[PDB]
């Protein structure tokens, strides 16, 4: 009677390709299988928190249409749905995704869901500060409180962490320490390409002091100029769901290839800064002439099994298949306790 | 209240602007026009933060985006 309408297990629901929209379907499958987020929408907790006047929001329309899509995908009435209504809202508020990169769409959805659900209805303007010699715990706590005074949402709760940023001016040697929120991490891969690297090594690269490129200088207040400072990041506070983007497109564009390193990432028990994480979803990218193709692996919250989502098709998967060179964005969920 | 912010042009040049947190994005685009001659309808302003890359829209203020003294905005032609 209706293509796609079939009584199915909730969440085991594909997404039709609308014409080069697999970058979007792959992202949606990762977010759909982030259990604190999907449960928040299915239990209608979002209705009370929609923020229609947020000057940085999308009038609540991104959260509303995302919630309606999630409710379809988890209704049990579909083997796939066509996310036209959601795609229309995305194109309306982010026209760069019309006629792409899975990570950039993810960044936009995390931003748009946050503002559409931001509990702060009248945001104070806040002058942010650096450490000024105060202990790290004091400055981090102040930074998180300043963040929360303007940004308080289910997205902050689930996805937002903190790192410590140390910038050193090469000319006056001034050191500036700030604590800066994030909602995902982009990890570099070794250059030149290695055939195999553990995820922990890419995290180590991420927290390695690096001189800022001449294309991204940092204003030094002492020198009163933009300088190629070095920047050192330390992961300070990690969120319940950590989104880890592998920077595979590290080549200069004329090479027309990507870093196909086998990045070995844990299925279970990725340990970082005293936290233990388990994988819940992977966005894959396969190389191809027209920007390639995106798919996803995800663990279903209701049966604990892994599945493979290729646009409209959903199939069983095994975790032994998941670590491959196609892995591009990893979703990790913090374990409640350990040991 | 007055403060200095910077705009990085597509060339890589840093423009210096004198602003207040209450200034509108349209007014910021006008100040960019005054100095670079780029019409505001062609200006795309991005505020790159560690947790968001927000496109600045007409009808909001610098304050709406928590733009700080000596912040840098990226200007894209589009
Ligand atoms: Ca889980
Ligand atoms: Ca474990
Ligand atoms: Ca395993
Ligand atoms: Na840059
Ligand atoms: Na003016
Ligand atoms: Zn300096």
């Amino acid at each position: 009677s209706e293509p796609g309408r079939n009584n199915e297990q909730p969440g085991l629901c594909g997404l039709s390709n609308l014409g080069n929209t697999c970058f979007m379907n792959s992202a949606i499958q990762c977010l759909s299988n982030t259990p604190p987020l999907t449960e928040y929408f299915l239990n209608d907790k979002y209705q009370e928190e929609l923020n229609f006047d947020n000057p940085l929001g999308m009038r609540g329309e991104i959260a509303k249409s995302y919630a309606e899509l999630i409710k379809q995908m988890w209704s049990g009435k579909f083997s796939y749905v066509t996310p036209r209504a959601f795609k229309t809202q995305v194109g309306r508020f982010a026209p760069q995704f019309s006629g792409q990169d899975c990570q950039e769409l993810l960044a936009f959805l995390l931003d748009g869901l946050h503002e559409d659900l931001n509990r702060i209805r009248k945001k104070p303007y806040i002058q942010l500060k650096d450490a000024d010699g105060r202990p790290d715990k004091v400055v981090a706590e102040e930074a998180w409180e300043n963040h929360l005074k303007r940004n308080d949402s289910i997205i902050v709760d689930i996805f937002h962490g903190l790192f410590k940023s140390t910038l050193v001016c090469p000319e006056c040697a001034k050191i500036s320490v700030t604590f800066d929120p994030f909602c995902y991490l982009t990890l570099p891969l070794p250059m030149p390409k290695k055939p195999f690297v553990k995820l922990k090594d890419c995290i180590e690269l991420f927290t390695t002091k690096e001189k800022l490129g001449a294309e991204d200088p940092w204003y030094c207040p002492n020198c009163k100029e933009h300088q190629q400072a070095t920047k050192k990041l330390d992961l300070w506070s990690l969120p319940p769901v950590l989104v880890v983007h592998l920077k595979r497109f590290s080549y200069s564009r004329y090479m027309r290839d990507k870093l196909d390193t086998l990045v070995d990432f844990p299925i279970n028990d990725l340990d970082m800064s005293g936290c233990r994480y388990n994988l819940i979803a992977v966005s894959n990218h396969y190389g191809g002439m027209g920007g390639g193709h995106y798919t996803a692996f995800a663990k279903n919250k209701d049966d604990g099994k892994w599945y493979y989502f290729d646009d409209s098709s959903v199939s069983t998967a095994s975790e032994d298949q998941i670590v491959s060179k196609a892995a591009y964005v990893l979703f990790y969920q913090r374990q409640d306790s350990s040991g | 209240a007055a403060m200095q912010i910077f705009v990085k042009t597509p060339t890589g040049k840093f423009i210096s602007l004198e602003v207040e947190p209450s200034d509108t994005i349209e007014n910021v685009k006008a100040k960019i026009q005054d100095k670079e001659g780029i019409p505001p309808d062609q200006q795309r302003l991005i505020f790159r933060q560690t947790w968001a890359s927000k496109q600045l829209e007409d009808g909001r203020t610098l304050s709406d985006y928590n733009i700080q003294k000596e912040s840098t905005l990226h200007l894209v032609l589009r």
